[PDB]
């Protein structure tokens, strides 16, 4: 975004800089271990309230 | 870029008054500054009068002058408005250029005193882009 | 980086009046400073002057000064603003430079007297970025 | 850390005048202090002046001081402020420094009375953090 | 805990005038305090002065003081504030030390006059702590 | 329990003044109280002085006193606050001691006028507590 002005004119050069700059890093983990013991012809059970 | 300014003299009130061989007195028995103003023509920059140089001095009519090495003065910083109008603008600034109501008007007046026989002035001094400036104000009295 | 600062110097009323053989008594029988005003030039940093110089000083004529080993003063701290405008600008403060708003404008004058011939100072000081400075205001007369 | 804190001496009126072998009578016949301001320049750590040293005392040119041995004055307490600018700032106080809104500005104006040749002056004390500091003031004028 | 205060002596009009051999008559025919400001550095405890030694007395430079057995002073209460700022500081007091908002600063100046040669006295007192404490401030004049 | 009070006694403007051969007349022809101040240091009781003893009287260095027989006063009903800080404190009262916003400060200050050579005075009376105090304020002078 440049622009001129014909009516003033500034004195020498200026620069006026910014800078910026990031970095990350991010690791979740989630475990589950679960047993049941059962039967073979195991049924469902119906209670439910 | 263009720069335009002129000048209203006045140079009324400028002479001491002595030659009264009367007097204040019982009877006429014991007792025996100019004012500059620049403004900026429409359409002109901004511009700041840094001295003037007196090309030519003549006392009752004598060229006591020699204008090969004029009178130089160093002594004025004196800022002449750019000549328009706009909304923002201040007492003595100059507007921006881009307010996009700005019209071309006459600048604020601005004044300066020389308290002083004809001289031949010539101011000088650098515009709002850094360029050198002359205008010359030939014919004051006194 | 660049420093552009003016100074409208006003040397009236600097010499004092003595030469009078005639006197403010019945009838001629019985009775026988300069305002310095520094302001910065748009686009340029403040600046704080520490003192002078006086680099050839003449009385009628003579050069009485040696400018060998000049006359310094070291009794100065004048701080000349910045020469821009913006919105949180105080009375004798200089804006930051980064307003969004800050435009290039003559700085806030800021004066000196010195209290008095024809000598040629020479200010002294340093910049906002801590460099050397010079300006010269010869030519000031009593 | 720095420190970097200048004064303006403003040696007028302070010298008794004397010299007057006329007189404010009928017609001859018979009747026959210096303000230092101190002020710290941006970036600048706050200080307290302690006291200061004559190194060099001269009467009409006569070196009568024996810088062996200066002359000591150790009955001064001025805090002069750090030379930043922040909103919590009261009168006579210096900013912590992590203002978020601080910014490097001259330091509040203190001054100091020495009523009163030319002798040069040494002004010493320490910084906010406790470290010795030394102020040469030469030139002062009677 | 460490105990820092700094006095301001200003010794100026403390001595009588009287070398007028000639008078405020006709024609020259017929007629033939000290305020001490004590403020503490930022990070002190209070004190409390209790009184005072004279340690050096000499008029005109004769020692006539006899430093085996100084004159002593116990009539004095004047209390220095700490040393810090806070919210709920009144005007004479001091703050607790844990406002969560306290910060270091110099304290509210107290005042004392001794009307009184060269003399070096010595202030003593006791810190908050109820530890004891002296403070030299040789060098005041009549 | 403890009890710690300090006094302040200055006392100038306490001799009267008659040493004067000369005189206020034509020329020389013709015409040929201390204050003291009380207050309790922080985490003191309350106390009430009832008197005081002179312990000491010397005019010009002669001991006519008697330490046998001392001169003893009990005229004197002075309350001396207790040297805390609080809410609901009047102007001459004590706190109670236990408002959960209880400080440890300087008490009110109080006075008394004796109206006087150099005596050594030793006031007395009981604390909050009801037990037996004194207080020696030697040294005072005329």
């Amino acid at each position: 975004a440049a622009t001129f002005n014909p009516t003033q004119s500034f004195l020498g050069f200026n620069i006026f800089p910014t800078l910026t700059a990031l970095e990350t890093q991010g690791l979740t983990r989630r475990v589950y271990d679960g047993n049941v013991t059962m039967q073979s012809g195991q049924r469902s059970l119906s209670a439910t309230g | 870029g263009r720069v335009n300014v002129g000048v209203d003299v006045g140079d009324a009130g400028s002479e001491q008054v002595a030659t009264l061989t009367i007097t204040p007195e019982k009877c006429d028995d014991k007792g025996v500054p100019v004012t500059f103003t620049f403004t900026a023509r429409p359409g002109s920059e901004a511009v700041t009068i840094e001295g003037y140089r007196v090309l030519s001095d003549r006392l009752d009519g004598v060229e006591r002058a020699d204008p090969k090495n004029p009178v130089e003065n160093a002594k004025m910083n004196l800022y002449v408005p750019s000549g328009y109008a706009c909304e923002g603008l201040t007492a003595g600034a100059s507007c921006q250029g881009n307010e996009s109501d700005i019209r071309i008007a006459n600048g604020q007046p601005v004044q300066h005193q020389i308290y002083f026989r004809v001289v031949d002035l010539e101011f000088y001094g650098f515009s709002a882009n850094n360029v050198p400036f002359t205008r010359k104000v030939t014919g004051i009295v006194s």
